[PDB]
């Protein structure tokens, strides 16, 4: 059991204890988001066309 | 210093924020108006508490925090509550209409409307930091805002602050307190979309916390207030070395395996008049005891990749080492072959703090352990199975498609979780 | 936040009036709009149903003036906005086609102006609830015409109905199955959540359980108003579960077309001992307490909301609710985990210390649609009484479509029950 | 009523427990994948232990111990004996064994082969005890129930699975005289039915023929092996404090040498029972392992807290 990196101060201390050795761009985001908007818009238009009928 | 900005998203994120920021103030002697008599450097400072609190010329200590929710109910309580003077109005951001327990409304429909505003308010806080280290993001998996808006925000934060760490505190869904049949869906969708953006995530299973409150605090039917106060002790121990004087390259040796198991001891009730005081050995032992974990899983049947322990209170390194020695020759603490079998240990001498009129007794000494174990995959397996049951019938899927998601996002998110489960299994069996 | 309430036709306006009487009392609003209560919980979410002293956000519609005088002079008639009374002179004569296509078409734009006005001053309108029968002409035919128009102007808002379904045991007319089938067709396409309030069930409760040898509409409506109070508790008081219409929809409706709920209530009354939490729980799930006349044991529960009102152990509620799922687990579909949610509100209803309201999405609701469908075909196959509908411009084909969509609805319910 | 599910259609033993439970009137069988169960009778491969104990309002119990496969695979059993200090390299009742991989010095490979040349290579027991008449080999099967409290219950009936062939020192290629498997026997049925000699007879033979008893000469050792093996893995598999509870039925397999010493050969995680003893044992599984946890003797309790 080897106790390494011992650091001490007034409010606390720290150490290790070894027992044993061994993204999308902004443009892609805005695109994705806008495609979802486009699909909701389509769906809405589809319903209003059917209600117009 | 190394500043940290906290972002509290959705009901769960916000209410946990209330508990944590209340606790930090009590630990640092900051009053509810933001005054801190002990701070002798007025206007600014380079102290450890300054990682979490900026300072005004008037002697006021202001959280480096934004609270975001898509409806105003929960944040209105912060605006009118006991800590209302602590936050500048612009840190408290609300829309008018929530995500209705739907990731897709959170992410796409309602989310798009408020995202640029939130990033600007974050940018204002970022512009006050001399050397910003990163973000702590608090949210539910199961809410529409907690899931959907959080994943949108994390994507944008990688773009705008690529060089910066992002840690999560994420509330995993439990049927005793959950509010929506679709929480598994929301949990997988958000996990999928956030995975590559988050450096480390601390999951708190509401079931684990609920049972700890019932079993150790004698609370018949725990409230969010009960749950959140216990959560805040874990959060406080995890952030303590930042906020006080002391010392993911420790906890995260594989990018995707970044969900460490938190365990906390001792949790003892206030109403317990006669309470015998637990030693260092006893509390260290309790850390390897499944009933004190923040997620109920069995670490004996996985493998360890790292353990970090933070002790608070009357603790000296000799008793820590002795307790650790005895632990090895008693439990099943098997580490992976490529990691050292060993424990990083922090000790903060300040005894732990309790909110007056809380449920937790004030103890002489406490410990929080974070251990990256393959056992936590048990939580993914459970959630994935629920998701499969509903998704096979496409139950509730129309709510998502109606907001503009494709079915494909479901099966792609699920296949990432299948791959995640595969990854955990290889490292741990 | 805001709900806009619409009541149409005789039935619509009678149960609607009763709803406003009951909830005004629960919220401490007297008939002059003034507040006199002793709990801040009564006013906290008052704005969901009332504008600001407090005026209901309620629109009252009929093609016949008779009903609108009798509401206007009834107990709380003073409290309604007078401009929100919109009425024709002609009536609909229990004829769906009159309500939907000829006479109702004349009145409907006026109703929409009143809706638009109420809507326009909502901070964030959630959607609409309508009360109506499906057996008559105005509630059925004009009410469904309204729903369709409202959806055109408010396509992203939730449409909720309380739809009184007809029965020969409490029957105004033989053409009721025609009118109901035509309306169900509309409801399947155009509402998000429909509470199926079955006069067959209400009669049977009054007769068999409550021991009333000749039930009046008053008696049937005493059950309807307790139910409406119960199922709207989570909208009107502070709470986590199903606190708005969209969240309810998301929890209750796994597939868009299967949005017809079977409400239940305990204890049934027309009360010296409060029930125990176990008795409430057993009773609220009992066939005899359902307001739709279906045996839940002939199907499976997709989703269930359970709302408990009164001062009681929340532990005991949780234990009893777990108890009933654990012991009847085959009657809950296994492919929707944790499909039963439970709310508890402290404030009980008038005259009870303890009460339970049940909202079930069961596949057994197919029994209701089949009964209507049986009565429909019996007449339609001899084209009986059709000329009253073709004389208003309708085609046989439109009946054929409606019967088809309803038989389809039945099939789907059956499909998920076998899954 | 209590609820159970059934995930091993092939299990002789738990096919009988399910039947015994149902004829009580206080146990309903649910569908295979319905999670609202009190009791899982699990599958043998990849049992989903991580989904147990997360149903509020249900105490859940399963008929396997997660981790017990360490005892019940030949590879892993050898590794456990060798590396547990409770057992050790010096352990005097396991045969000298070796884990080895693909791609009198008499040994056995475990399709099985026996030679003096060259997944586990183990010292073959020459000089086994041979029953008479017939100069013939046997093994002993003991059935052990470990309950949710970790009580170790040895069923008082065990069985000798016999050879029907004279035993042959100079011919290890021929099996049946060397391998005592019920299947791989089927000169069968000559001395006793199905090559199964039960304890009353074998005790009698030991008395009449060797002037000792089954208890003294064999069972103290059986009992010692079983408690040693199971008290060894207890910290790793116990469900004390865990959020579901486990029990399990084990088949322990023993060779007796000519000096009436006992040897452990194999531990078996999913044993079958001998036909005559199904009813008795299966009842005791209900009495001691199930109704103990869900209320409405044939076992020896292995316990021995000696002082040093
Ligand atoms: N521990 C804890 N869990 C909470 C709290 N509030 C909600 N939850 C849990 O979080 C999930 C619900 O998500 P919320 O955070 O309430 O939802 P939201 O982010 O406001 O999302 P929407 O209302 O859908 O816009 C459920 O699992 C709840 O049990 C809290 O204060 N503490
Ligand atoms: N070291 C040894 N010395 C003598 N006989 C041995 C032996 N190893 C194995 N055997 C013989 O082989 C037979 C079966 O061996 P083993 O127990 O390894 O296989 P197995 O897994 O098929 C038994 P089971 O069907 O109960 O699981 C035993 O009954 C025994 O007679
Ligand atoms: N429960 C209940 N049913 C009613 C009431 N009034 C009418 N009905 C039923 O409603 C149907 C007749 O509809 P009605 O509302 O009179 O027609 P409308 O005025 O044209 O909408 C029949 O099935 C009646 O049984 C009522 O007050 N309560
Ligand atoms: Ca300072
Ligand atoms: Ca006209
Ligand atoms: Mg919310
Ligand atoms: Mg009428």
């Amino acid at each position: 059991m080897e106790v390494i990196e011992l650091n001490k101060c007034t409010s606390g201390q720290s150490f290790e204890v070894i027992l044993k050795p061994p993204d999308p761009s902004l443009e892609e985001i805005q695109k994705k988001l806008e495609a979802a908007e486009e699909r909701r818009k389509y769906q809405e238009a589809e319903l209003l066309k059917h209600l117009a009928e | 210093m190394r500043e940290c900005i906290s972002i509290h998203v959705g009901q769960a994120g916000v209410q946990i924020g209330n508990a944590c920021w209340e606790l930090y103030c009590l630990e640092h002697g900051i009053q509810p108006d933001g005054q801190m008599p002990s701070d002798k450097t007025i206007g600014g400072g380079d102290d450890s508490f300054n990682t979490f609190f900026s300072e005004t010329g008037a002697g006021k200590h202001v959280p480096r925090a934004v609270f975001v929710d898509l409806e105003p109910t929960v944040i209105d309580e912060v605006r009118t509550g006991t800590y209302r003077q602590l936050f500048h109005p612009e840190q408290l951001i609300t829309g008018k209409e929530d995500a209705a327990n739907n990731y897709a409304r959170g992410h796409y429909t309602i989310g798009k409307e408020i995202i640029d505003l939130v990033l600007d308010r974050i940018r204002k806080l970022a512009d006050q930091c001399t050397g910003l280290q990163g973000f702590l993001v608090f949210h539910s998996f199961g809410g529409g805002t907690g899931s959907g808006f959080t994943s949108l925000l994390m994507e944008r934060l990688s773009v705008d602050y690529g060089k910066k760490s992002k840690l999560e505190f994420s509330i995993y869904p439990a049927p005793q307190v959950s509010t929506a049949v679709v929480e598994p869906y929301n949990s997988i969708l958000t996990t999928h979309t956030t995975l590559e953006h988050s450096d480390c995530a601390f999951m708190v299973d509401n079931e684990a916390i609920y049972d700890i409150c019932r079993r150790n605090l004698d609370i018949e039917r725990p409230t969010y207030t009960n749950l959140n106060r216990l959560i805040s002790q874990i959060v406080s121990s995890i952030t303590a070395s930042l906020r006080f004087d002391g010392a993911q390259t420790n906890l995260v040796p594989y990018p995707r395996i970044h969900f460490p198991l938190a365990t906390y001891a001792p949790v003892i009730s206030a109403e317990k008049a006669y309470h015998e005081q637990l030693s260092v050995a006893e509390i260290t032992n309790a850390c390897f005891e499944p009933a004190n974990q923040m997620v109920k899983c069995d670490p004996r049947h996985g493998k360890y990749m790292a353990c970090c322990l933070l002790y608070r209170g009357d603790v000296v390194p000799k008793d820590v080492n002795a307790a650790i020695a005895t632990i090895k020759t008693k439990r099943s603490i098997q580490f992976v072959d490529w990691c050292p079998t060993g424990f990083k240990v922090g000790i903060n001498y300040q005894p732990p703090t309790v909110v007056p009129g809380g449920d937790l007794a004030k103890v002489q000494r406490a410990v929080c352990m974070l251990s990256n174990t393959t056992a936590i995959a048990e939580a993914w397996a459970r959630l994935d199975h629920k998701f499969d049951l509903m998704y096979a019938k496409r139950a509730f899927v129309h709510w998502y498609v109606g907001e503009g998601m494709e079915e494909g996002e479901f099966s792609e998110a699920r296949e990432d979780m299948a791959a995640l489960e595969k990854d955990y299994e290889e490292v741990g069996v | 936040r805001e709900i806009v309430h619409i009541q149409a036709g005789q039935c619509g306006n009678q149960i609607g009036a009763k709803f406003w009487e009951v909830i005004s009392d629960e919220h401490g609003i007297d008939p002059t709009g003034s507040y006199h209560g002793d709990s801040d919980l009564q006013l906290e979410r008052i704005n969901v149903y009332y504008n600001e002293k407090y005026v209901p956000r309620a629109i009252l519609v009929d093609l016949e003036p008779g009903t609108m005088d009798s509401v206007r002079s009834g107990p709380f008639g003073q409290i309604f906005r007078p401009d929100n009374f919109v009425f024709g002179q002609s009536g609909a004569g229990n004829n769906w086609a009159k309500g939907h296509y000829t006479e109702g078409a004349e009145l409907v734009d006026s109703v929409l102006d009143v809706v638009r006005k109420e809507s326009e001053s909502c901070d964030c309108l959630q959607g609409f609830q309508l009360t109506h029968s499906l057996g008559g002409g105005t509630g059925s035919g004009m009410g469904t015409l309204l729903i369709s128009k409202i959806r055109e102007e408010y396509p992203d808002r939730i449409m909720n109905t309380f739809s009184v379904v007809p029965s020969p045991k409490v029957s105004d007319t033989v053409v009721e199955p025609y009118n109901a089938t035509l309306s169900v067709h509309q409801l399947v396409e155009n509402t998000d959540e429909t509470y199926c309030i079955d006069n067959e069930a209400l009669y049977d409760i009054c007769f068999r359980t409550l021991k009333l040898t000749t039930p009046t509409y008053g008696d049937l409506n005493h059950l309807v108003s307790a139910t409406m109070s119960g199922v709207t508790t989570c909208l009107r008081f502070p709470g986590q579960l199903n606190a708005d219409l969209r969240k309810l929809a998301v929890n209750m409706v796994p597939f868009p077309r299967l949005h017809f709920f079977m409400p239940g209530f305990a204890p049934l009354t027309s009360q010296y001992r409060a029930l125990t939490v176990p008795e409430l729980t057993q009773q609220m799930f009992d066939a005899k307490n359902m307001m739709a006349a279906c045996d839940p044991r002939h199907g499976r529960y997709l989703t269930v909301a359970a709302v408990f009102r009164g001062r009681m152990s929340m532990k005991e509620v949780d234990e009893q609710m777990l108890n009933v799922q654990n012991k009847n687990s085959s009657y809950f579909v296994e492919w929707i985990p944790n499909n039963v949610k439970t709310a508890v509100c402290d404030i009980p209803p008038r005259g009870l210390k303890m009460s339970a309201t049940f909202i079930g999405n069961s596949t057994a609701i197919q029994e209701l649609f089949k009964r209507i469908s049986e009565q429909f075909t019996a007449m339609f196959r001899r084209k009986a009484f059709l000329h009253w509908y073709t004389g208003e411009g309708m085609d046989e084909m439109e009946f054929t479509e409606a019967e088809s969509n309803m038989n389809d609805l039945v099939s789907e319910y059956q499909q998920y029950q076998d899954a | 009523m209590y609820t159970f599910v059934v995930r091993d259609e092939n299990s002789s033993v738990y096919a009988e427990v399910s039947r015994l439970l149902l004829a009580t009137g206080q146990w309903k069988r649910l569908r295979k994948d319905n999670p609202r169960f009190n009791l899982m009778l699990g599958e043998r491969n990849r049992l989903p232990f991580g989904r147990l104990g997360h149903e509020p309002g249900l105490v859940q119990l399963v008929n396997y111990y997660r981790g017990a496969d360490k005892l019940c695979r030949k590879a892993s059993l050898v590794k456990l004996i060798k590396t547990s200090p409770e057992l050790s390299e010096s352990c005097t009742w396991f045969p000298e064994s070796y884990v080895i991989y693909p791609t009198g010095n008499v040994w056995i490979a475990k399709g099985i082969l026996i030679s003096s040349e060259a997944h586990v290579i183990q010292k073959y027991l020459e000089k086994p005890l041979l029953l008479e008449p017939g100069h013939r080999k046997f093994d002993i099967r003991s059935w052990v129930l470990v309950d949710h409290l970790y009580n170790i219950y040895l069923y008082r009936e065990g069985v000798l699975r016999t050879s029907s062939e004279p035993y042959n020192s100079a011919n290890f290629q021929d099996k049946t005289c060397h391998l005592t498997n019920h299947c791989i026997q089927k000169n069968y049925g000559r001395y006793e039915e199905g090559n199964e000699m039960f304890f009353e007879e074998f005790n009698q033979y030991l008395m009449d023929a060797l002037n000792t008893t089954l208890e003294n000469s064999i069972l103290l050792q059986i009992k010692h092996i079983i408690r040693s093996c199971l008290m060894c893995i207890e910290p790793a598999i116990s469900t004390k404090h865990l959020h579901y509870q486990s029990f399990q039925l084990f088949g322990f397999d023993f060779m007796v040498d000519e000096e009436l010493k006992v040897w452990l050969i194999e531990v078996n995680g999913a044993p079958a029972c001998a036909q005559k003893l199904y009813a008795e044992l299966c009842q005791g599984i209900v009495d001691v392992a199930i109704s103990s946890v869900f209320p409405l003797s044939i076992f020896i309790k292995l316990h021995h807290h000696h002082h040093h």
